[PDB]
């Protein structure tokens, strides 16, 4: 999933970033933002969701040591199989970088 | 595809769901990839997040 | 998503049409109250937390039957969620008065809102009385006639936008009954 | 809801599992001290007319900027609805005496109190501290029993706490 | 979720009524009975994997109609989802006769569960064999009147526990009726 | 849509927040410029007939191939088809003149072009080519104001853009 | 790891939230029937090398079949190696009346066993039979306290119960 | 995820060995000690914002150097954010004597603690200098060596837990160090 | 009785015709109805001592003037008498539950009643209130099974078109 594997250098993290923004450029397809990013009501929720995911992201580094070891390689199990069938390209760019691989997120739920 | 159907398909994925939170916890771990919250509790705040998206 | 200079361009497109002058001047008076139209909201945004404030302050005032425990809206996590549903409306038309135009109110809450009050056991009696406290403090409050808050202003007819949040507002009503 | 129950039945359906003496050993703390727990319901239930009355103008002494006008307490109308308030607030803490955790206080008069008082102009700082005057207001062995006040006395710094 | 120590609250709630010792002493009598409802509870979790291999094949004894190619329940992986259906009701029993109360079997087994039964195709008359069946030996497990298995206890009157199992498992049934 | 509307009232959705004056001030620059951006739609209003016959064989001069049997321009038919094709992208440029941004050429004229024409075997390179043919088409103090033409020819290379 | 440490620990993590009453009242279960718990910890350490050797042959009784070759019980280095296997299962049963759940079982000694033994041509049917022949092989008022078989007799039948 | 219970197991574990009877008379004073344990706990969090007031006020008390603008801690978030990190070092450190072993503390913290600091420029010297102000109000805390707070017990020793607590925060010490 | 198998046995009697299968129909029309029917037909006998201290005395919470002379609380052995007219008046919903019509009360309840009451002058007005509280008190899906409670209301409220 997102937020779970985690990159060891800079240049994962990089393009891990930037397959996020093209998740933003799906589920925000032109001018409008979205009705379903909205993550948000009041003034209160506002800024509980920027501090929800910071506590989560720090928790992928936190927890083990092995089962991130196996996200690495589960990260390959969702991408190669049933989301970049027939480009080499885009699969061994899975096995080189399994943490940009892993917030691909081509599950179109307009996150 | 029926009102007996559409009663019929919130059923059983909370039972896929609950099979899958049964996964997660198959050893009795609530594990720390799944989250929702902060360091202060909020996850009544994070239910109005999720009821939201119940909502959108 | 929609808005006053977007709702006369789609009914252009029932009909192919090239929009010239025929129908601009409403346009063009749609301009002349810009700031008058931002004077009135900016007085709106201004005591929004005492618009909400007096919404359900009112609503139980003349009803105990809500706050008798057993019912709906006795709770102060209800009450919540009930001071979560009334800015939410409140901030809604804000984005209406701010559009000249209802079209923002009309997916981002309209859709599905009065079944997922029966749903929940949500007494709808309730909802169409707090949002006429709602609807008559912000007529008072976009105007110079409250009881102790007079900001400052330049003078002159605000009828105008005191028709449209009176027909913002009982289109909810009408949405939540 | 909240209690040892909310805990081990809802933890073996989240483990999709049977009810394990893990889950059978839990409960057996609750009958060794309800009869520590609930001598103090009867307490407050008892005083649910003498203590409210005591605690507003404790907290209206040291909160007397109120009875201006645009204010939470601008006339008596306010405070015949805040004799209401701390009563409802007073109303919770003696049943999860009854319920054991803090059961009927989370979901009905906790969560989202963050969200209310000063969008109401209701000051947050005076309903703790109306609360904080009832916290130490206890005497524990001349009230209650010394085995009563220990459940009653953690409820309520907790919601200073919960309000944090 | 709701339990008896929670039952007494929830009508006392409805009616803000102060709880005092007119209604403490039929909790007290649950209080005093911890230890023997635990005694019924750990001869039932005990055999658990004898009553999902006795009550399916009690139930294919009585009626071959289901073995039978073309009927309900015949082929290897339609009799994992026989086992795999017949274990989860005794899990949530005996999560109900802890509780002094059905409500935590009410929310997470019985909401809806009939009809997605007939959305797939499961007869319903099979399903009151089988859980007969599971209503028979498990009365029969928390007392002594078993046929070989004969545990160590402490003796005396225990029917107040079978009159509770007894009305927990015809409510799995007129929910699947 | 696409205006400045759908940036500030959706954002605030988007972070679940008031229309503050991040908000209010974003649509003030639209009153300012609406009598700069609102003379250019009465001019393709009243030459709605007229530039739409002079650049079909502007564009049919430069792309004078078409009339052979079996390619995009083989009959009248076709080209009774093509002065309706040019117009429908004539009426979406007047309307996002109205609105604003370009609210009525993304969502309805933009998008999944490239899905369309060289699969109907329409040949796209004519269809920008068209459009900079108009582009270039204008004369500032003469026809319109000098503050008008800049929102018009802005969004007539962004329909070379948007095909890019 | 499984204990009521992992429930109220993990799920407020999971709920990102305080240590709330909720949580402080699960392990109230543990202190008053660890008493119960960890005289029956004492027994199989006791009956370490004495109850491995019992259930065995009880086992070998009614699995007389193995000793011919080419199955699991050849020659006496398999039998060496089977009185090591039930020794291990033992070991974890001891532990987990320490940690309260069956902690040190599903993780170390259950999870996979079911990918194992018969890929091996090891019977899973003597494997339950000949832990079922010691989940009977109790005497509640005489070897232990009455208050020690039921977390002994449990996880027994529990080890018929996870290779289900 | 281990208790004082079971650090004498996994040793036991290691060498083929099971728990005899001569390591568990300490666990025998551990089961004996079950409610002067319990007697220490209600003490610490009863007056759970007490002790995070007064370490944060304790460490802007000695250093006014993170309280100056571009420093650390000095704005809004930023000594919001600190609410978040004073809390769960003695969120985790009630567990460590719940538990009665530290075990609970080391994986679920102490994890890449120290280097995250770092990676968000946080000071370790005013990180180790406020957990030991949150050492020396617990251990008046779970003895009678506060200033006001007086809480009922029976006497006797607590220094048992006293140097339990001891052995604690110098653990989440030398872990952020 | 008027049942649910008796209609078709007079119709087969009235044009001299056999039972068909829609004569047969109505018979699986109660056996797919009465899968939880008889719950609540058992807990009629199985609720009746806290609902006779309930039902009967709740005529006595609304209509207090019973024990004025002239009514039927002037002496102790006529408030037995309403008693036991609650007490006949839910072992009769209890014999109601289970025929299917009004079987018991046509024979021997609603058979002259009336003329009955007005007689010997007992308000027949005042017998609401002992089946008022059997229609608001009913939460379904946690006293009963949830198809159970709704039919149970349609034979309670019958007697009340029978009274009023
Ligand atoms: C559930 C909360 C609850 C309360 C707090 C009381 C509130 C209360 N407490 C006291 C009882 C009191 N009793 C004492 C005597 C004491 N002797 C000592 O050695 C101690 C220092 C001190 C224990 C506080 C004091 C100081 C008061 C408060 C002052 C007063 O008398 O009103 C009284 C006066 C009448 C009486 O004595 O009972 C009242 C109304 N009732 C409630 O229902
Ligand atoms: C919205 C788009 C739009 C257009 C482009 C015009 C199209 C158009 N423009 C011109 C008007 C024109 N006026 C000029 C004169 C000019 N003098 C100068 O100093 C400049 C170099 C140059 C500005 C282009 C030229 C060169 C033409 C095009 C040739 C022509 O006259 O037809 C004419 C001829 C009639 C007239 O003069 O109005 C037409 C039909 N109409 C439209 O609705
Ligand atoms: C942790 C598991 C564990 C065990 C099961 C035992 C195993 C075991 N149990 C018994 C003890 C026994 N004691 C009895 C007597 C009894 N009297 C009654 O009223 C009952 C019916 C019955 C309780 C079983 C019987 C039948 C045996 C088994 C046969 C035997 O004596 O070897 C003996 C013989 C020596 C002794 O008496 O202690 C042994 C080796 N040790 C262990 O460490
Ligand atoms: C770094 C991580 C990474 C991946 C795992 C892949 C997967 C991937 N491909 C596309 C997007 C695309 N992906 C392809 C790729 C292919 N189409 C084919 O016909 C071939 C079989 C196959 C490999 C040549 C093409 C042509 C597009 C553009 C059209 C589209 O949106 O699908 C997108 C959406 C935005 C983007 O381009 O990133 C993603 C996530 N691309 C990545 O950048
Ligand atoms: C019994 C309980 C009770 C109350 C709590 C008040 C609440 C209250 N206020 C108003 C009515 C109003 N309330 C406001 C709002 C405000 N006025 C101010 O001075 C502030 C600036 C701002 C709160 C922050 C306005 C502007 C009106 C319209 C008339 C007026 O000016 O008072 C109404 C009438 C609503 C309607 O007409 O639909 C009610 C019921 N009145 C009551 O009867
Ligand atoms: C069952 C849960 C429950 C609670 C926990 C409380 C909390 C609470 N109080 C108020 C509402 C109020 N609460 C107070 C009370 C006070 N204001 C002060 O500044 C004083 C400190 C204090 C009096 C001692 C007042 C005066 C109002 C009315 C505010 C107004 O209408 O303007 C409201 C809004 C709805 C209502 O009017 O009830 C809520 C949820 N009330 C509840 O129903
Ligand atoms: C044959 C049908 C049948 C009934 C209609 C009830 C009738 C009934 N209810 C209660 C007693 C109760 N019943 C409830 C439950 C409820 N209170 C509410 O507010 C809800 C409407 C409802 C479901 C949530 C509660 C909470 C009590 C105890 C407290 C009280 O009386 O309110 C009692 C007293 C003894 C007992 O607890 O069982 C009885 C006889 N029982 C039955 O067997
Ligand atoms: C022809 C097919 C056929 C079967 C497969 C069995 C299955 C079976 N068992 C029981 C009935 C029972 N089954 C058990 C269960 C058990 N008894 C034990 O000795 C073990 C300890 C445990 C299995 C592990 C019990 C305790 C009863 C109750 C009566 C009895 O003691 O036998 C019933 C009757 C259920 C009822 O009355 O509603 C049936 C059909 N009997 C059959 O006729
Ligand atoms: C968590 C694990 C756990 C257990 C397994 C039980 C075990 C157990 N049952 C009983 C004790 C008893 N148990 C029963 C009930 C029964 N007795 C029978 O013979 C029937 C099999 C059964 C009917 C359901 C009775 C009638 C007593 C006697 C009560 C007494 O001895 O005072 C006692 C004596 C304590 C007491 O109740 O006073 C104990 C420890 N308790 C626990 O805490
Ligand atoms: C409202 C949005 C809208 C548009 C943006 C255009 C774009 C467009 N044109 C055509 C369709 C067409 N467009 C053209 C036009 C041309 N072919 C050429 O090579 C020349 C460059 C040019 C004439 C000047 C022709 C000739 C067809 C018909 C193609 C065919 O049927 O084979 C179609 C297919 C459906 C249809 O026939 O309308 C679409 C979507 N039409 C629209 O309805
Ligand atoms: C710590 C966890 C742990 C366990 C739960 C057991 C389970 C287990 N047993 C064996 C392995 C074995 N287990 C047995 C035992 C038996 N075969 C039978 O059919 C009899 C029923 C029984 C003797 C009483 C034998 C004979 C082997 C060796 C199989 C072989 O090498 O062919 C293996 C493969 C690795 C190994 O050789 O150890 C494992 C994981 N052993 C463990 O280390
Ligand atoms: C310069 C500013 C300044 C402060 C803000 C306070 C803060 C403060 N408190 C304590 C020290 C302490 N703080 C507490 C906590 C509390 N004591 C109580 O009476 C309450 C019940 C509870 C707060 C809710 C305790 C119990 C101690 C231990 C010694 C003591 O009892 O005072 C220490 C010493 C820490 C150490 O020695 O390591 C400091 C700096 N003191 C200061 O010098
Ligand atoms: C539900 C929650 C729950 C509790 C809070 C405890 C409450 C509690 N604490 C103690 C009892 C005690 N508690 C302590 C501990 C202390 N005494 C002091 O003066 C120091 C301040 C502190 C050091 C930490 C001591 C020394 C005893 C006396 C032990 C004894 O009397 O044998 C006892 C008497 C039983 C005993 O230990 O013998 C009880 C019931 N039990 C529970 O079930
Ligand atoms: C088996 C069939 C059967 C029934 C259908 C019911 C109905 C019923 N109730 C009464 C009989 C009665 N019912 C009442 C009751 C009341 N009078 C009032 O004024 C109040 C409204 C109400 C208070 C509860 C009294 C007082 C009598 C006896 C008449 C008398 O002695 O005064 C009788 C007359 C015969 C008898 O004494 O039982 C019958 C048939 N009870 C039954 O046993």
């Amino acid at each position: 999933c997102d937020r779970y594997a985690q990159p060891a250098n800079k240049a994962e993290e990089y393009i891990q970033k930037s397959v996020q923004m093209q998740m933003k450029k799906r589920s925000i397809p032109y001018g409008v933002y979205t009705t379903s990013c909205a993550d948000g009501t009041v003034k209160g929720m506002a800024e509980n969701a920027r501090v929800a995911k910071e506590s989560a992201n720090f928790r992928a580094r936190q927890m083990s040591a092995g089962a991130k070891a196996a996200a690495r390689f589960n990260a390959r199990r969702v991408a190669n199989d049933w989301h970049n069938n027939g480009c080499n390209y885009e699969e061994k760019l899975t096995s080189r970088f399994p943490a940009a691989a892993s917030s691909v997120r081509p599950t179109t739920n307009r996150y | 595809l029926g009102f007996y159907g559409r009663k019929a398909d919130d059923f059983m994925a909370r039972s896929i769901a609950m099979q899958a939170k049964a996964s997660a916890a198959g050893s009795g771990v609530y594990t720390t990839q799944c989250s929702e919250g902060a360091s202060k509790g909020m996850a009544e705040n994070a239910r109005t997040a999720s009821l939201a998206k119940q909502f959108r | 998503m929609l808005d006053a200079f977007s709702r006369v361009v789609v009914n252009s497109d029932a009909k192919a049409a090239y929009v010239g002058g025929s129908d601009l001047q409403a346009l063009k008076s749609f301009i002349a109250d810009g700031n008058k139209r931002l004077d009135a909201v900016n007085s709106i945004v201004s005591n929004a937390s005492c618009m909400v404030s007096d919404a359900v302050s009112g609503m139980i005032c003349e009803n105990p039957g809500l706050i008798s425990p057993g019912g709906n809206c006795y709770t102060n996590r209800r009450m919540a969620a009930c001071l979560r549903d009334g800015e939410i409306i409140l901030r809604y038309v804000s984005y209406a008065l701010l559009a000249g135009d209802a079209s923002v109110l009309e997916d981002r809450c309209l859709n599905g809102l009065k079944e997922t009050y029966i749903a929940l056991g949500v007494p709808t009696n309730s909802s169409i009385r707090a949002v006429s406290i709602m609807k008559a403090q912000a007529v008072a409050f976009i105007t110079n006639t409250a009881t102790e808050r007079k900001m400052s202003f330049a003078a002159g007819d605000c009828t105008s936008l005191a028709s449209e949040v009176a027909s913002y507002f009982d289109r909810v009503g009408a949405a939540i009954s | 809801m909240k209690s040892v129950i909310t805990t081990v039945v809802s933890a073996a359906d989240a483990a999709g599992r049977f009810p394990s003496n893990s889950d059978l050993e839990s409960i057996q703390g609750n009958i060794q001290r309800s009869a520590a727990r609930l001598e103090a319901a009867e307490k407050l239930a008892g005083n649910h007319e003498a203590v409210v009355k005591e605690a507003g103008d404790a907290c209206f002494a040291k909160y007397a900027y109120l009875k201006n006008p645009g204010e939470a307490g601008e006339n008596q109308e306010k405070i015949n609805k805040c004799y209401r308030d701390v009563d409802h607030y007073m109303r919770l803490v003696n049943y999860c005496l009854v319920v054991g955790g803090t059961g009927p206080l989370d979901e009905w008069g906790i969560a989202g109190a963050r969200e209310v008082y000063r969008t109401l102009n209701l000051p947050t700082s005076a309903y703790v501290a109306s609360i904080a005057y009832t916290r130490d207001r206890l005497c524990v062995p001349r009230d209650m029993s010394a085995q009563a006040g220990v459940e009653f006395s953690a409820y309520l710094d907790y919601l200073i706490n919960a309000l944090s």
